[PDB]
């Protein structure tokens, strides 16, 4: 389980960077509207 | 590959900060109190 | 001749640009070598500094 | 007018200031960055609140 559970963390981790980039790409397609 | 681009973006992240705290006290010494608390805040 | 309202607003969009640019470097670039990304960076505040 | 003129400096020096305390945040802890972000675009806001009533 512990190599399954290191894995798993570190999927995860890696998914949620990408989609903090993909917030902030995002969030600066909708404000240059505002810009 | 995911935790070494995870590490060198926190370190490029850490010295760009580092960078930016130092000439915003540079330049600006009247802002230079609340600089330090925001690492205070992040780190 | 150009109006100084229309320039304030012409910095004001440039600004808003570089910035724009500057966090979308940091964000594409973040993990380069380090010496070229920190001399980019330095580059890039020290527009922001000029622009301010 | 003074007044207007120091408010809008004050301003800008915050916007800086929170800038640098955001993406500070992105570097740090950036799941939480947005907490910081809608924050700083409503000194922005006040800026072109200021910017508004400066045009009559």
């Amino acid at each position: 389980h512990v190599l399954i559970d290191l894995l798993n963390w570190f999927r995860t981790t890696n998914m949620n960077v990408n989609n903090c980039i993909w917030a902030l790409k995002s969030s600066l397609n909708s404000m240059t509207n505002a810009k | 590959r995911s935790n070494q681009y995870q590490r060198g973006k926190m370190h490029g992240l850490k010295q760009l900060r580092d960078s930016l705290a130092d000439k915003i006290v540079d330049e600006f010494p009247e802002l230079k109190e609340p600089v330090e608390d925001i690492i205070k805040r992040t780190s | 001749m150009t109006d100084r309202l229309t320039q304030l607003q012409i910095c004001l969009d440039q600004m808003t640009e570089q910035f724009c640019a500057t966090l979308n470097y940091i964000d594409k670039n973040h993990g380069v070598p380090p010496e070229e990304f920190s001399n980019t960076i330095d580059e890039l505040s020290t527009d922001i500094i000029l622009k301010t | 007018y003074q007044y207007k003129i120091q408010e809008l400096r004050k301003l800008l020096k915050s916007l800086l200031l929170n800038y640098l305390e955001l993406i500070g945040v992105l570097s740090i802890n950036p799941d939480m960055y947005e907490r910081k972000v809608e924050n700083i675009r409503t000194i922005l806001v006040n800026i072109h609140h200021l910017l508004n009533e400066y045009r009559p």
